[PDB]
């Protein structure tokens, strides 16, 4: 069994949320994923996605692909991560924006 | 008709117990086993609960409890039942599954845990 | 079955078609029947500057995809391909997730603020 006295705080795994870490590209509106993530999420090249972070903060960024990126990581640059009020090793959800 | 209410009749003004003002004094004491059983049966009428609920055991185990404390115990049991299901419900999704919402029922173990707490 | 992305001034949408064997006319018919966009307003192109025009004549000037006769297979369209659709007027693309406004954190009221 498990101790459920603190059963609310822990996150739940989902194919809609990934982990945040460093990247290479340094454009203010780009984030680099792995193509397997796009295949799982049914996302394609050049799509503009919505990123939701801590304390009800969110932004819009263009998602590109690279083989170097790992599937459970998002490779978020420093500027966007600062805007999301997060640090490397946290959980960030991803969605798609239909209206540019 | 005037109906007072207090906790210790000694602490009231001694001049209010004279003939004609407050001449009847009734002592609503702590209920016994059957009283606690009836209070629990009254309070758990609306809650969903499985057939395993053993209200007699809960009544016997609770000693020194009053009606308010038994209402608190029932609320604690319901909250414990929700908390045990919390491990599968996701707070980010307000669309809780309908079958999940109707698959939650309080049992005897949750009552025992709430009594312990 | 092939999925084609449709970029417009309002944003981005997607359409599922039988395949690349159909022509631009069939693609326009499917767009009309699915996205409810009238035929007389739909203008297709491959350049990103199509949405930068401000006149239906300018939209039709991009004849790389304006002509309905041209087959879609000849354009090398595939799964997840990019197309640009321009139409008269401005619409709200469905499927928009809720977005919180900027600065709406910490609505700490006070008694003095109430006064």
């Amino acid at each position: 069994k498990k101790d459920f006295s603190t059963a609310i705080l822990e996150r739940k795994k989902s194919p809609n949320r990934l982990v945040v870490d460093e990247a290479i590209n340094d454009d203010n509106s780009v984030v680099s994923l792995h193509p397997a993530t796009m295949e799982k999420l049914q996302l394609f090249r050049g799509d503009t996605i919505l990123i939701k972070g801590k304390k009800r903060k969110d932004t819009v960024c263009i998602a590109l692909a690279d083989e170097t990126c790992e599937e459970p990581k998002i490779r978020m640059n420093k500027v966007v991560r600062s805007n999301l009020r997060v640090r490397l090793g946290d959980v960030i959800s991803v969605h798609q924006c239909p209206d540019v | 008709i005037v109906m007072g209410a207090t906790n210790r009749p000694n602490s009231i003004d001694p001049a209010l117990r004279r003939f004609g003002r407050f001449d009847r004094e009734i002592d609503i004491g702590v209920p016994d086993e059957i009283g606690r059983l009836e209070v629990l049966r009254i309070h758990t009428k609306n809650m969903k609960l499985a057939e395993d609920v053993d209200l007699e055991r809960i009544s016997k185990d609770t000693h020194g409890y009053v009606g308010a404390d038994l209402a608190a115990l029932c609320t604690e049991a319901a909250l414990q039942c929700i908390r045990e299901k919390m491990d599968v419900i996701d707070l980010e999704d307000d669309s809780i599954d309908a079958e999940i919402l109707n698959s939650m029922a309080v049992t005897n173990e949750h009552f025992h845990t709430a009594l312990g707490n | 079955m092939m999925m084609l992305r449709i970029r417009s001034r309002d944003g981005l949408e997607r359409v599922t078609a039988e395949g690349a064997h159909i022509t631009v006319s069939q693609l326009k018919t499917l767009i009309a029947d699915q996205l409810q966009i009238p035929l007389h307003k739909q203008t297709l192109s491959t350049n990103r500057d199509l949405l930068l025009a401000k006149t239906p004549a300018d939209l039709l000037a991009f004849t790389d995809l304006t002509d309905p006769n041209l087959p879609l297979s000849s354009l090398n369209l595939g799964h997840g391909s990019m197309l640009y659709l321009a139409y008269d007027g401005e619409r709200s693309i469905p499927g928009a997730p809720p977005v919180t406004p900027a600065g709406s954190f910490g609505r700490k009221m006070t008694v003095d603020d109430l006064i």
